[PDB]
RNA sequence: GGAGCCAGCGAGUCUAACCUUGGCCGAGAGGUCUUGGUAAUCUUGUGAAACUCCGUCGUGCUGGGGAUAGAGCAUUGUAAUUAUUGCUCUUCAACGAGGAAUUCCUAGUAAGCGCAAGUCAUCAGCUUGCGUUGAUUACGUCCCUGCCCUUUC
């Protein structure tokens, strides 16, 4: 689970 | 969008081709959207559920955007799923269940709740107190 | 509420059997009008 | 949706119970409110008539519409 | 000729692949009997007829 | 290879022209060929 | 006894809820005809549920499957060019362009 | 005087399948329950048991009302879509739903062509419309 | 001979031959019971005659009809029509001709089509 | 409470919008007063009209 | 001179013309079907949906037409057009080449229904008479003096070009501006009777695979 | 005379046939 | 009656009476409001609706054609159900069962007082809009048209089936209950009449 | 899945092998032995489809969807293990009603459904014809747009 600040993930 | 690859036309990156384009640049800055929308789906009131955002773009383009979205916040990412939502007129999660930004028919009416308050933001209107605002107005409306 | 990932790709283009048969079809056109 | 496929012994006395009571049975009725499998429906009216709890007013493939004896 | 309808026909083995056909359409043909008769157009399937 | 019938004919540009400068030279003399009520 | 919702058929995940046919229809290698005729050889009631099914049952469709030919299931009824390709189209292209 | 054309279709078809499997003198072949009965036809025959016995009396009511019939109609009869071409029924179900009611006596080889119903398959099936019609 | 009329209906490429003699109140379509005729839905649409200038007319005469052509529809329009006109020329041939006024009345205040053939 | 007004004339001339009619209604109620209504769909003569209003006028549309 | 068919005809009765379709028309062939009819001026579009040949021209005949035009399409491409001239014919096939249809064009705007002024150029031969004469008659007769529509049929090697222009007198020239469509329609057939009468008579009929048909021109 | 020939109001892409030929025109002069 | 073809007796109780499917009488039904009596057509009673009469001829022929008929033709739409008009009258006798089923009221008459209650009274015209009244026979056409619609759009993707739901928004618009569909509609089409007035 | 079950336009073999009924074999595709027809005569009532009745399924990207792919059983040539057209099984994707915009349509019409012939242009799952089921709305206006007619004013 993301939380907060954080960018989706970049493949 | 513009094929140069399809980019989203932007303030800096791009000022010759908005030029050829004939557009002001002055408005061809969609930061501000993407700052707006961070701004908002950040904020505790979608962690609550109960918000939903629209996006009517110039062109005459509506946009729902689903409260479950995450948009990056890296701008050049941003661009990246405009471009895609633009042409391929949906978003699809990760996960492939439901569709998180999605193009909508025109009039925006007829997605709005059927009792509901509309309101703009005018800086020449009387200045106001948004909270007292909030509680006068009626329950099962919405603004 | 639950959050999800929007999935994209970084360059869109609007596998390659089918680039073949592109490519087909270009040349069907051309020689089509060479001959006529 | 999860509409129950199996005939429970407390899902078959409930049938015996309120299905005397509707005006109006149908196999819409049955899973709309009975939480109850389209096949079950169809099973249980089939079941419901032989007894005469129900009584039948037009017998169709698609459709059966069926009233409170 | 392997398929005839009258005067159309369907053909084989003159050409490999569709590719020769597109450049031999409205080609003067004739059968030994002297029959006069035309390339109309290429059959996607198979190649060559 | 021997071709059998005519090619279809094409509108290029200079086709153009010359049809539009003959409609335009008819129309100079006011020469037409139309039908007349008897 | 209760009923199965979720079965362990040839290291299968199998829905209890599903007929039997289009239940056993999940297995890969099974399709809906395939998979009513095993359920027929193995003498289940296709009305069924997968979950009431009978451990012996199971079984029974279990080595259906994997003999099927000891039981009679019908033989008929039982399952560089490219580049060479485009290096051919190449060159007529590049013909075609000298021509032109 | 009652008579085939007397009941109605499907009433008529039901009850002489029923007296079929109940005599049980109808010849069933081994693979009746492994084809498609046509190339159209996605699935078996739901009713397994019975559907051939259904088949034998359409059959043999066909065969009632149109004195000489062979299997090529029959095909195209009980054929359907599969565009879609209006693809012909299986012509082996046909041919031995022929056989086994000839091997009953309900209809004969028809001299001319087709098959004839049989004189005591005539009265046989008078007989089960008369039962049908109480 | 018997006393007998012959009359046609038709719709669309559907049509219907009625033959009405002297008889017993028999009234058969294609070899069959009128009670069996298809569609089940539309069986009421070929009912009209016998309905509605009541069965006792039809009680002393026999009816026979044979249709082809068309669609099941058309057919039961022609078998109607066919019905309808075969009554109204036995009345006219063998019965008083007041009679013969009043089936066409009925048949006419009701539905003109079951006397009238209405060609698209 | 709705009024009841049957349609006694048919105008024309009017320069009314396409869709639209003008036409005179006299009420159920009082058959001496008469009023001019304009009508959304296919209208006749003798036929009665639903008036929700009784003291508009009408006037032409455009 | 006039044919003896238009003779009787040929400039008292104004033409009546009914244009129509192939069954199950596309929507291409639909719209080409209604240019077909702003070129005529006195056509009248009708929707063949299950008509039936005799059908369609009895009643056609019966309401007193002179012409019918039927239109044939490929893949939403006009293909053949045909006109018939009741009561007896003659019927006429051509194919249709090269065809661009006025919904091509942005902001392109509406006709002009004057009667038109007629153009026919290089038609020298006999049959080439035949078809000038036959297409001249689906006109109306005289169009006045200043109409500003000209109609334009050139033959160009059997390749009949058809275009249409509106034109304004100026004081050194005059400007005409085509308003479309563009196509070229070559004739094939032409029978001695009505399109539906399959055994008419063909008074002529082109030959495609005799070996001076590369080279040999007819109108 | 160049404005108001919508075919050569602007025309909708491949109306023409204009620029194919040109090229294989002169390439057939070349040749 | 004793006939040599036997001959049901249901069926000569329809020789007492005409009967639509020889179940309801047209005796009793009656327009409750006046302004629409002569459009919603009535008075001849018909076994069944499909009838292929001839009603686009003219311009005010439909009002004599039988609104039950009118309903069939209005069920049959977006191109799978168009031709099918055995369907649409099956699917019009299990609505008038489930009527009669749910209440013992006649649902002819059902019927009549939910197209009588479903007319808009009042619309809007572009000029901005200008308040309109509609004519009767906009009324009649457009409750046929809203109840279909409503009662497909109810059944389009649930377990009901057309002649239920149809059942219920002609049960529903004859108590005038605001659960109906075309309810809605007709109060927002005089709310924004209103409006503009 | 069974059962009921109804059209019309046409085509079809001489110095040949076309339409093919019927019998038998084959799960099917198809094979095989006969038979009628140079045709209002035989194929053919072309027992078309959609459709109707009775059953199974059941709001689940599910028994909707059939793209892609694999393995087989056959036909056609031809001498290749070459393709070709059919059938069986398995595999089972996007798609949940479609943005800005845009095209067409008034009665046997829109729309759905199939059957036949490829008869010198065009057409090969495309052209034409044939038949079956069969609607909603309007049939009034020059208000807006556009095109005309008259003033032998
Ligand atoms: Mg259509
Ligand atoms: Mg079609
Ligand atoms: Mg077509
Ligand atoms: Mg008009």
């Amino acid at each position: 689970r993301f939380k907060g600040d954080d960018d989706i993930p970049y493949k | 969008t513009h094929k140069i690859k399809y980019v989203l036309l932007n303030c800096d990156d791009h000022q010759g081709l908005l030029k050829k384009m004939g557009r002001d640049i002055s408005e061809a800055r969609p930061d501000i959207t993407h700052q707006c929308l961070l701004t908002l789906l950040d904020s505790p009131i979608n962690k609550a559920g109960k918000l939903q955002v629209y996006i009517q773009t110039s062109r005459g383009i509506l946009i729902e955007v689903n409260p479950t979205v995450r948009i990056p916040r890296t701008f050049k990412r941003f661009s990246g799923l405009m471009v895609q939502l633009l042409h391929k007129l949906s978003i699809r999660s990760v996960n492939s269940e439901e569709k998180l930004l999605k193009v909508i028919k025109n009039p925006i009416t007829d997605h709005l709740p059927t009792k509901c308050r509309k309101v703009t933001l005018s800086f020449d209107a009387p200045v106001i107190r948004v909270q007292d605002y909030i509680e006068k107005l009626d329950d099962d409306e919405s603004i | 509420i639950p959050t999800h990932a929007p999935k994209y790709e970084e360059n869109f283009n609007p596998k390659m059997k089918a680039q073949l048969k592109k490519e087909r079809k270009f040349t069907m056109k051309e020689i089509r009008k060479d001959a006529k | 949706a999860q509409h129950a496929v199996i005939l429970d012994q407390e899902k078959y006395d409930r049938i015996l119970k309120e299905v005397p009571t509707y005006r109006y049975v149908s196999v819409s009725v049955l899973v709309d409110r009975l939480k109850i499998g389209g096949s079950l429906a169809r099973i249980a009216l089939r079941h419901l008539e032989k007894e005469g709890i129900i009584k039948p007013i037009s017998k169709h493939s698609k459709q059966a519409i069926y009233t409170r004896a | 000729p392997y398929k005839i309808f009258k005067n159309t026909a369907f053909i084989k083995d003159m050409f490999s692949s569709a590719m020769e056909v597109a450049r031999f359409e409205g080609a003067q043909i004739k059968t030994v009997s002297g029959i006069r008769g035309e390339i109309k157009r290429a059959l996607s399937k198979p190649e060559g007829h | 290879f021997d071709r059998t019938a005519k090619p279809v004919p094409v509108i290029t540009s200079e086709v153009t022209e010359s049809l539009e400068d003959m409609i335009r030279r008819r129309i100079q003399d006011s020469n037409f060929d139309d039908l007349q009520r008897r | 006894g209760s009923f199965q919702h979720i079965l362990r058929l040839l290291n299968t995940n199998v829905d209890g809820n599903i007929k039997i046919v289009y239940a056993l229809t999940t297995i890969k290698g099974v399709g809906r005809r395939y998979s009513n005729l095993v359920c027929k050889k193995a003498d289940v009631d296709l009305h069924k549920r997968a979950g009431e099914l009978t451990q012996e049952e199971l079984e029974r469709i279990v080595q259906i499957m994997q003999n099927p030919t000891h039981y009679k299931i019908p033989a008929w009824f039982l399952n560089t060019l490219a580049n060479n390709v485009e290096s051919k189209l190449r060159d007529d292209l590049e013909r075609l362009k000298k021509i032109r | 005087g009652v008579s085939v054309r007397d009941v109605a279709a499907q009433d008529f078809i039901n009850a002489y399948a029923s007296f079929l499997q109940r005599q049980g003198k109808l010849e069933v072949p081994g693979y009746v329950d492994i084809v498609k009965t046509s190339s159209g036809n996605e699935m078996p025959p739901q009713d397994a048991e019975g559907w051939f016995y259904k088949r034998a009396a359409s059959v043999a009511r066909h065969i009632y009302m149109r004195k000489q019939v062979g299997v090529g109609k029959l095909n195209k009869l009980y054929g359907g879509a599969k565009p879609y071409k209006h693809i012909d029924a299986s012509g082996s179900i046909n041919r031995k739903v022929l056989q086994a009611l000839e091997k009953i006596g309900i209809v004969e080889i028809s001299p001319k062509g087709g098959r004839r119903i049989s004189e005591n398959g005539q009265r046989d099936l008078d007989r089960i419309a008369a039962q049908t019609l109480e | 001979a018997v006393p007998s009329v012959q009359t046609f209906g038709k719709k669309k490429s559907a049509t219907a031959v009625a033959h009405v003699k002297a008889g017993k109140g028999l009234i058969k379509v294609n070899g069959s019971p009128i009670t069996l005729v298809e569609p089940e839905i539309l069986r009421f649409k070929v009912y009209e005659p016998l309905l509605l200038v009541g069965l006792d007319k039809f009680s002393n005469i026999d009816i026979r009809v044979r249709v082809t052509g068309g669609g099941h529809v058309s057919q039961v329009y022609a078998i109607r029509q066919a019905i309808a006109k075969g009554l109204v020329a036995y009345h006219q041939k063998y019965v008083d001709e007041q009679s013969k006024n009043e089936l066409k009345k009925a048949f006419t205040s009701y539905d003109r089509t079951l006397l009238i053939a209405d060609s698209r | 409470p709705v009024t009841l007004a049957k349609v006694i004339k048919v105008l024309g001339r009017t320069g009314s919008r396409g869709g639209v009619t003008q036409v005179r209604v006299e009420f159920l109620e009082d058959t001496s007063r008469t009023i001019v209504r304009n009508v959304k769909g296919p209208v006749r003569e003798n036929d009665i009209l639903v008036l929700m209003e009784s003291e508009r006028e009408a006037r032409r549309l455009r | 001179q006039v044919d003896d068919e238009y003779a009787a005809t040929s400039g008292i009765m104004d033409p009546r013309i009914i244009v129509t379709t192939s069954r199950d028309p596309s929507t291409r062939l639909s719209q080409f079907a209604k240019e077909i009819k702003l070129l005529f001026p006195n056509a009248v579009r009708l929707n063949r949906g299950n008509y039936v040949m005799p059908n369609l021209v009895d009643a056609c005949k019966k309401s007193g037409t002179t012409d019918l035009v039927v239109l044939h399409e490929h893949r939403g491409v006009p293909t053949s057009l045909t006109i018939s001239h009741f009561p007896h014919g003659p019927t006429a096939q051509f194919s249709l080449h090269n065809v661009v249809m006025r919904h091509d064009i942005i902001n392109a705007g509406n006709q002009s229904e004057v009667n038109p002024h007629l153009i026919f150029d290089n038609f020298t031969t006999a049959l080439g008479k035949r078809v000038v004469c036959i297409l001249k008659h689906l006109f109306n007769a005289g169009p006045k003096k200043d109409s500003e529509r000209v109609i334009t049929f050139a033959n160009r090697g059997d390749f009949i070009s058809v275009r249409q222009h509106v034109y304004v007198r100026t004081r050194e020239g005059v400007e005409i501006a085509e308003v479309g469509p563009r196509f070229e329609m070559r004739l094939f057939e032409l029978r001695l009777g009505t399109l539906e009468n399959k055994d008419a008579d063909v008074e002529w009929q082109l030959r495609r695979f005799i070996r001076t048909a590369n080279k040999k021109d007819y109108l | 005379r160049e404005e108001f020939n919508p075919f050569e109001a602007v025309g909708k892409p491949g109306i023409s046939k204009q620029i194919g030929e040109e090229q294989r025109k002169r390439a057939f002069e070349a040749r | 009656v004793v006939l040599a073809t036997p001959i049901p007796e249901e069926v000569q109780q329809a020789q007492t009476e005409i009967k639509l499917f020889n179940k309801w009488s047209f005796e009793e039904v009656e327009v409750k409001d006046a302004s629409l009596v002569d459009y919603v057509q009535v008075r001849q009673p018909i076994f069944v609706a499909h009838t292929a009469g001839r009603y686009a001829n003219k311009r005010f022929r439909k009002a004599q054609c039988p609104i039950i008929e009118r309903l069939t033709n209005s069920l049959m739409m977006n191109g799978r159900n168009n031709g099918k008009k055995l369907k649409a009258v099956r699917i019009i006798k299990h609505t008038l069962d489930i009527i009669n089923v749910l209440t013992d009221q006649n649902p002819i008459q059902v019927v009549v007082d939910a197209i009588t209650n479903t007319g808009p009274r009042e619309d809007t015209t572009r000029v901005r809009r200008q308040a309109v009244d509609v004519s009767p026979l906009r009324r009649v056409n457009q409750a046929i048209a809203l109840l279909t619609i409503g009662a497909r759009e109810a059944a389009f993707r649930n377990i009901k089936t057309i002649a239920e739901t149809l059942a219920e928004e002609l049960i529903n618009a004859a108590k005038g209950s605001s659960t109906s569909y075309a309810i809605k509609k007709k109060d927002e089409l005089e709310r924004v009449a209103k409006s503009n007035r």
